[PDB]
């Protein structure tokens, strides 16, 4: 939620 | 799941406004920005709007980049529109429509860079893409047969430092804390710390030295600090940039990434995990949200 | 609009929690902090509460500073008590409830110096004087029968200077500005204008100097300072002081009163009122509000 | 509307 990047994890 | 956001806003309200009602905006209208409307719905009332406008003329009538315009005949529905020059463009009808007559409602508008988000009572109701650049919004009308107890713009701002919160549940295998913020042009060095609160012990201390390179870990336990640990690919930090740093929270370590990348991990030297209860950040950087869950 | 307010909140809010939920604050219910609560009433329910607690032990229980009960039996109503080393206190009742089976509301729960003040979907519900000390909250429960969207903290904050705002409705006649601040420890000087936004004339440029004593007034037009005003009974501010700055718009003159006492008048230069549309404020204070009717 | 010290005015 709201992560320009996401998410490795 | 359940989640955790922390953030600032500047908030600006309009209490009771008289309808109709023709009001300047506070300031721009960036994206993020949000506008929150209040009211209720008469039992007479057949239709009401909010209009986002260019100016307030009324011969020539103001540009409107935004018209949302709930309809009640029938089985109701809102209209959704942009006035040019006193044209109107291609009209937008939305059927799944929340308000009633006899009801109250909480109208929240967000400002995108390509559209306004629209959510009713909690719930999504449309999109709408900008016809107008939103930077040429500087007035809101409301119009019709409606209530409204307040209109209020929310404005994103930096969160102060030194910043210190419980969090609402505490660490353990799969909980995850998200810090978003922009590493000041100026900057030598900012702390993100996971504290167990009672003990004041430190049980992750995440410290980018930007002057240096370096990315400093350690913990400290028993009023004394530990072995750092320093190791990584590369330094994910820079003057000016903005940064999503993830902490996540696995069995035997704390995992990090900066910019969706994983960076390092961090084996658990504090093992009770559930009383790693707090977070603090300062330093060198501008924060701008802290997520959590 | 009727009244404008205008401020800066530290917000920090949790989506979706399950019930029941315990969790911690995340930080301390100064007088001031809200906390918000939005919710639904299943069909079947027959009660829920939000509980204030101190901790969340189960054996001995945990001290709840505000126990919020409201229940649908019958008429409905919404019970209130503290729970002291697990004695219950005097409870207390209010029947003019607002909460119903099948219906969503907000819960607004204002922390105040000595009492909780609550209002429900916008509109005042009930007081409840406090019986522990706020200071030994740190813990919110939400129990039984009903469903959670959200539950936020608003903690108040510095605003950002400089501030710059365009006011919803022009200066006029019975126009009223209010700045609410602190005067730093630091302070040496600061400003609070009234502009044209259009044009960036200065209507009224209110300039207290600390460091000298002195209360300046003038205007800044045709792109030019104009003659100082600065005849005074005496200096109302000092450094490290709170202070409220009333600006009134009067037909004739602008009147400025200083922690309710009537301090100055400025007789209009630009006399176009309704092209005053701006404010501006920076320098050395902590500007904590504004607001304007 | 939270005034400690009241309106002259
Ligand atoms: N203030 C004004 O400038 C003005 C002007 C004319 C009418 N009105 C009246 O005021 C209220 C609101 O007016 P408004 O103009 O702000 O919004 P109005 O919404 O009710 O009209 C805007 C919508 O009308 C649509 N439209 C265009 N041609 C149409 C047609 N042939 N048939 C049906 N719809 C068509 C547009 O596509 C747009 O979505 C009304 O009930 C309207 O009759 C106001
Ligand atoms: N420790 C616990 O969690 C606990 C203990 C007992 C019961 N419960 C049950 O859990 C739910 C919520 O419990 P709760 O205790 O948090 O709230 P509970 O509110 O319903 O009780 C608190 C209130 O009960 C009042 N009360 C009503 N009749 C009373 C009587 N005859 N004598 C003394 N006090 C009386 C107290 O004055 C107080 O205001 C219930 O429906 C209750 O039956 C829980």
């Amino acid at each position: 939620p709201g992560l320009a990047y996401g998410n490795p994890y | 799941g359940s989640m955790m956001l922390s953030l600032n806003n500047l908030q600006n309200i309009i209490y009771n406004p008289v309808i109709p009602f023709v009001g300047t905006i506070p300031d721009q209208l960036d994206p993020g920005t949000l506008i929150v409307i209040r009211g209720h719905v008469p039992s007479d009332a057949d239709r009401f709007q909010v209009d986002l406008q260019n100016g307030s003329s009324v011969k020539p009538r103001a540009d409107v980049a935004f018209h949302f315009n709930p309809r009640f005949k029938r089985a109701g529905c809102i209209v959704c529109n942009t006035l040019i020059n006193e044209k109107w463009g291609r009209e937008e009808i939305t059927y799944d429509t929340p308000f009633k007559r006899e009801k109250s409602f909480e109208i929240v508008i967000m400002v995108l860079k390509d559209k306004f988000q629209v959510a009713v009572n909690g719930k999504h109701t449309l999109l709408y893409g900008h016809r107008i650049g939103p930077e040429k919004i500087d007035t809101l009308g409301i119009y019709g047969k409606v209530n409204i107890h307040s209109i209020g713009f929310s404005f994103s701002s930096h969160m102060r430092l030194p910043f210190a919160a419980r969090l609402n549940t505490p660490m353990g295998p799969g909980r995850t804390v998200v810090v978003k913020g922009e590493v000041n042009a100026n900057a030598k060095s900012f702390n993100v710390d996971l504290l167990a609160g009672k003990s004041k012990d430190i049980a992750l201390h995440l410290n980018p030295r930007l002057n240096i390179k370096a990315f400093v870990r350690n913990s400290f336990l028993q009023e004394s600090w530990g072995e750092e640990e320093r190791n990584i690919t590369s330094f994910p930090f820079s003057p000016g940039m903005y940064f999503e740093m993830i902490i996540y929270c696995d069995v035997r370590e704390f995992k990090v990434a900066v910019n969706g990348v994983h960076s390092l991990e961090y084996k658990h030297r504090f093992k009770e995990l559930s009383s790693i209860d707090t977070l603090e950040i300062n330093g060198d950087i501008h924060l701008l949200e802290v997520r959590s869950w």
